[PDB]
């Protein structure tokens, strides 16, 4: 299960990822520099934008939402229940299982087994040495070349400030030598049109990095060392993970923010084996490149299958007209 | 004296001084790391004649046939025409050469690589037969790496030029033996490869600042009467 | 060259005496790459001169002085020939650069 | 003309050994002496005699056992002994080789054996070296007795060095000043002046000893020696030495320049000198992430590096004087 | 079979090759100086640039994740399989397969016979000599020229920090004394357009590197000790290992970055002979460059093909138009 | 060509003090000139308030506003009726803009 990811996402009124700290006032959202042509030289432009790590935090968020209510939902960290990432820090050993059960750092195949997240999402140990890269990696989100073009540079920020109501119990509204905290804050919410990007790795799911193969009968039978029927649900539960990725909680503040969201068109391949990254959704011309691209992959004898939701590509090559995230991530899980 | 004047356009230069753990680095291309590409050129390029057993007495044998081609032990000449920057960088250069430390250690270790935009090299025959001149013009192309295998390099053209016996400065590298009797450049460059020598070369490159920057300009060396022109413009390269 | 008097106003709204800390106009006149949102953000700090003249008033110090409108068209009238945006920025960086100096206001 | 030449084998430690020769020339005399730059081998044209310069030297190297006995197999915490020899056997080593030279040169006779010597003197060296097919056991890297000493008498005397101690670990920063053109003895005698002895800071609220382009800013704040790579070119080069848990490493060999820097600090404490330092200090003490932007704007000459350094600054602690201000419009020109 | 490609790559938001800062706090990216000319000036202005140690280590990764594919993936050393590939060392004498069969290093020919990372990456054998050098070639990826005019200063470089957030078994955080990991990194990210060229010598493959052909029949056929069908399907994984080159899989912080990867422009020439190494796409001339060196090649009697993408090269050379990265791979995989 | 200050002086006194005529809406909408037409409408906007300022000038002792003379109209009319691209016509709008907060001696 390798699956692909990258579209066009509206996206407006969204304070995501912002820099300033709630005790500094004017919280500032993060900024980016990004090259384009504009019938010129190669001009970059200060914009907006969401890291990575923002991504992935938030699809181990969904993943571990998704894959409690499995059966085999014991099998997770205890910080994972906490929705916290800090796996296996620096300064540590041995680590606690959702149920209380200790477990240590010396082999791969068992911190894969017996914990969930750890495998999909990687984990370092500093202490012991033991690697694992993360099978989910994430691009960022940058408005479109072609938007920010069009756009001409109005800032695409607006700082909006505001305040709470903090008061002295007798009613009066005290200075800084009393205790209150009436202060004004700023948060800036941008704007725009962005396009992401997301890989995932799934066809690799509880296989140590260490010993990938085993050969038992002189035949390239990849080591899964847990149950098959658990391997299963786990890719079920990480292709899940994509229906809130784009609904809305790819972000943070949405206690307050909450950013409107609506995917434009998108377009997504899989073919249960290796296949290059797509080209992110960043450049105006990403269609055509994804569609020369998956029509060559196919051409060269990879059972590449492409759906698409608002974009023609190339209306002769295979491509489902997938209508919703969750439709396309319905079709993923159908072929696991 | 058939003279090989060929221009190499290679961004980063890579081979190391006589050093350890911070490996400096030679300002100029040395002309042993110039006979080991040419010597891996006629490998490849007519390995009829080059085919030993190993590839150590292959690049040996080719190199001894070069010298013996070569007009004395004082090697090819190198030119500048761009300037010469310090460009240090970090690479992971694993330790595991050394006895013991098992297998896999691997540190973080210092290697500049000489920003070069342009450069020429002359090297001088002594006469060459025409049935190999087309082969050893073709075999001076197609150098495609120089240094290490990080540090591409990529020719555009070579070709054969006269003396003429012209009077030009001598914008070259020569060997500090003769140059007693000609701001100046010389330091032991290891002429000669070690296959199991040491001569002290001038170079024509001077560390002056005209606003705020140093680089290494020319040098504006005493005239020689031996040089040889190319696009309008003379080189001094001195002959033994 | 008529840039304290510019510079004074643009302080006004980060001095931690004006208690209302609008970094946008700084970030906006600093960051602009070509002229009109260069013109914007200083528009958008000059809009503030009610809010920073009755807010020094009610706190009883001098009130801020707005910058004179002698200075105001020497501005325009050499901006406009700045087409080039690198010697736009010896200027569109001062004008921020200014506005974080000391710029003792009222004790 | 004397014309003493410099032996060739590494332009950091041939220009150690070369850059010391003129102090052993002050203290016996030799007026009138020219450093010429050799590319690598820095010459030095002098009009001293042999005895002179052996006589100058002895009270020289002089100096280094005297300060060397002030603190206590003898280790001190001096440049030469434990500042910047960064492992613990060249403690003992450098003394007694030293010491070693009493012996030989105040009786008239010449040195006879070769001593290995530390990273510190070369950050080239090391302990292996590739000879063909692996490395050559030992230090095969050696050097002469009268070089050494005299590399280490330059290096006492004139090169500044920064040592972070920083509990377990110990980041020493060591800084060599190198002319590059031509330089008279005067010029060269303002250079020793730069340097001093036992700038161990340790402490904690130091801990911008660190990163050495944004550490050296301030010993060169506190520097007024004399102005005069404004009208001289010269060069830094610098290496770091790191013993996180007993790794003696190099992990930095930038090469910079000092010309930049210093023209503008010296427009920069033009106007005030009182608002200088003390912003500066202000600023790098609380907004290190600011001066890494302000002194990157300095050796770069870009204009938002300076914006965000005084934001930043502004934000904790920093008043950003106005005269200062007005200091740096007139860099930006 | 013997292949060369140069050209000029869009990446932006990376962070690629930081010089590690294992014992600091901050994370920046590599620095390096350029000279460029400036209008009747030589300046040398600061740029990223990832080191051809990391592109060749990921084409390395690509080779032998495509090389598990084929049916013929168990001539592959284990280390290879962990990405690893230090191979061997002076007191190494001993390989170790997939499987577990243990190889002398006698002669290359065994060695690249049982190995196949060993053929193409190269080898070391101090102890018994037998040394191979790598049959592939990457150069360093740094921005043109002619992007860095356009930009003259700027900082091009975007610091953004991270936190690393570890409380208590409740919500108890700590900064340096509670036990708990809190620090906040920043991280430097780089974009603007680069310019990459590699060289694929891919026709030696299988072929000892002492006896390039066998010259017994009074004929100089190619000494292949192995056999040709796994040859050509070293040939072919190599080349694919190429479509995760061109595609965003390259240097570090995958996992939170991965690189916004386009690429604009490439030239490729190839043929079964050597062939000179074409250009860097760093200069600004690099397309007359390249148009002279194939005409000269051409003219010097040598069966160029040549693969243009979004360039045109001149039309009386007869270069294949391309569509993508992939075309090229399937063009070139024809033979 | 000199007539955005005669206008811009006009337009200071629906912000300044002295007149009690905070009129921060139509100075926002010139500022806000996305358009032509609704920046037609934003001067003239500004312009409908000229008689109040006009008779409220001489009842506090200040001499009377400088309304724009038609010389400044037709000189509008014209710019505008030449610009049809909003990269112009942002600055255009903003120039005008500007010069409504001034430290005028309106009234000495």
């Amino acid at each position: 299960m390798y699956v692909r990811i990258s579209g066009r996402i509206r996206l407006n009124a969204h304070s995501l990822n912002a820099q300033g700290g709630g005790g500094t006032n004017y919280i500032e959202i993060t900024k980016t520099k990004v090259t384009v042509r504009t019938e010129n030289g190669w001009t970059v432009v200060e914009v907006p934008a969401i890291t990575g790590n923002m991504l992935k935090h938030w699809h181990f968020v969904g993943f571990v939402d998704y894959f409690k209510t499995t059966p085999y939902g014991v099998n997770l960290t205890e910080r994972a229940l906490r929705y916290n990432g800090t796996r296996f820090g620096q300064g540590e050993t041995t680590a606690t299982k959702a149920n209380g059960a200790t477990v240590q750092l010396n082999d791969e195949a068992t911190i894969i087994k017996e914990l969930a997240d750890a495998d999909v999402h990687g984990f370092l140990a500093p202490k012991t040495g033991r690697r694992r890269v993360s099978l989910v990696k994430a691009s960022f989100i940058l408005p479109t070349e072609d938007f920010i073009k069009e756009v001409e540079g109005e800032r695409l920020i607006t700082a909006i400030k505001h305040n709470r109501v903090d008061v002295d119990e007798k009613g009066a509204i005290g200075s800084s030598k009393e205790g209150t905290a009436q202060m004004l804050f700023s948060r800036e919410y941008a704007t725009g049109l962005y396009g992401f990007s997301i890989v995932l790795d799934l066809g690799l799911v509880g296989i140590p990095q260490g010993l990938p193969v085993k050969f038992e009968e002189n035949q390239p039978r990849p080591n899964i060392v847990i149950d098959p029927n658990e391997r299963k649900a786990r890719i079920e539960s990480a292709l899940k993970a994509l229906i809130p990725m784009l609904s809305g909680y790819i972000g943070a503040n949405l206690a307050r923010s909450f950013p409107v969201f609506k995917v434009e068109e998108l377009v997504a391949i899989a073919s249960e084996g290796p296949i290059p990254a797509l080209v992110h959704g960043f450049y105006e011309d990403y269609i055509e490149a994804n569609r020369s691209i998956i029509k060559n992959a196919r051409a060269l004898g990879f059972n590449i299958e492409v759906f698409t939701y608002n974009v023609d590509l190339g209306e002769d090559i295979e491509a489902t007209k997938v209508s919703s995230v969750e439709e396309l991530v319905a079709n993923l899980v159908k072929m696991v | 004296m058939d003279i090989l004047l060929v221009c190499l356009r290679f961004p980063f230069f890579s081979v190391a001084k006589r050093s350890y753990q911070v490996r400096t680095s030679f300002l100029l291309p040395p002309p042993s790391a110039l006979k080991g590409a040419l010597a891996k050129g006629l490998i490849l390029l007519k390995p009829e004649k080059y085919a030993s057993s190993s590839l150590d007495e292959a690049a040996l044998k080719a190199i001894k046939e070069i010298e013996s081609k070569l007009v004395d032990i004082k090697a090819v000449s190198v030119a500048p025409l761009s300037p010469l920057i310090r460009n240090a960088f970090l690479l992971k250069r694993l330790r595991n050469l050394e006895s013991g430390s098992n297998a896999e250690k691997s540190d973080a270790m210092r290697r500049e690589y000489t920003f070069t935009r342009e450069l020429l090299v002359a090297y001088i025959f002594k006469n060459l037969t025409q049935e190999e001149k087309n082969l050893y013009l073709k075999a001076a192309m197609l150098i495609d790496v120089i240094g290490d295998t990080e540090s591409l390099a990529t020719p555009v053209w070579a070709s054969f030029v006269k003396p003429e016996d012209k009077k030009a400065p001598l914008a070259f590298s020569a060997p500090y033996t003769e140059i007693y009797s000609l701001r100046m450049y010389i330091e032991k460059m290891r002429v000669s490869p070690e296959y199991s020598q040491e001569e002290i070369f001038y170079l024509p490159i001077e560390e002056r600042r005209y606003k705020r920057i140093v680089y290494y300009a020319r040098i504006y060396p005493p005239e020689v009467e031996k040089a040889l022109t190319v696009d309008g413009e003379v080189l001094g390269i001195w002959i033994p | 060259g008529w840039i304290r008097n510019i510079g004074r106003y643009l302080s006004y709204l980060v001095d931690d005496t004006f208690e209302e800390y609008a970094y946008d106009v700084v970030d906006g006149i600093a960051k602009a790459r070509t002229q009109e949102e260069l013109l914007e953000g200083v528009y958008k700090a000059l809009r503030l001169a009610p809010k920073l003249k009755k807010k020094a008033e009610s706190k009883g110090c001098p009130p801020p002085r707005i910058p004179s409108p002698e200075d105001i068209e020497a501005l325009e009238e050499k901006v406009e020939q700045l087409s080039n945006p690198k010697d736009l920025r010896k200027l569109a960086v001062s004008l921020a650069l200014w506005a974080f100096a000391s710029w003792n206001n009222c004790p | 003309f004397n014309e003493f030449k410099t032996p060739q084998i590494d332009p950091i430690f041939d220009l150690y050994v070369a850059y010391g020769y003129v102090v052993s020339l002050i203290r016996g005399g030799a007026k009138e002496a020219t450093l010429i730059p050799h590319g690598a081998s820095y010459l030095i044209q002098t009009d001293v005699s042999n005895e002179e310069f052996r006589h100058g030297l002895v009270d020289a190297l002089s100096s280094m056992l005297s300060l060397h006995i002030a603190l206590a197999k003898l280790v001190s915490d001096a440049d030469f002994s434990a500042g910047a020899n960064i492992n613990n056997v060249y403690w003992d080593s450098v003394p007694r080789n030293l010491e070693k030279l009493m012996k030989d040169l105040e009786k008239k006779r010449s040195v006879k054996g070769t001593a290995t010597i530390p990273i510190t003197l070369m950050p080239s060296a090391g302990k292996y070296m590739l000879k063909h097919f692996g490395v050559q056991g030992g230090n095969p890297i050696k050097v002469d007795l009268l070089n050494y000493a005299l590399a280490w008498v330059g290096f006492h005397y004139y090169t500044p060095y920064i040592k972070y101690a920083k509990g377990d670990t110990t980041w020493i920063h060591i800084y060599q000043i190198a002319p590059v053109e031509e330089v008279d003895m005067i010029s060269i005698l303002s250079l020793k002046d730069l340097k001093m002895h036992l700038p161990h800071y340790y402490e904690s609220n130091l801990d911008f000893l660190i990163n050495r382009r944004l550490a050296l800013l301030y010993h060169l704040l506190h520097s007024e020696a004399l102005e005069l790579f404004t009208e001289k070119e010269f060069v830094i080069h610098s290496y770091t030495l790191e013993r996180s848990g007993n790794n003696q490493a190099i992990r930095s060999f930038e090469e910079e320049e000092i010309g930049k820097l210093m023209d503008f600090l010296w427009k920069l404490k033009r106007r005030d000198f009182y608002h200088a330092i003390k912003f500066i200090d202000d600023l790098l003490k609380k907004a290190t992430e600011g001066a890494l932007a302000l002194i990157d704007a300095i050796m770069n000459e870009r204009l938002e590096g300076f914006y965000t350094a005084l934001k930043l600054g502004k934000k904790a602690g920093v008043v950003s004087s106005r005269e200062i201000v007005a200091a740096l419009e007139d860099i930006i020109c």
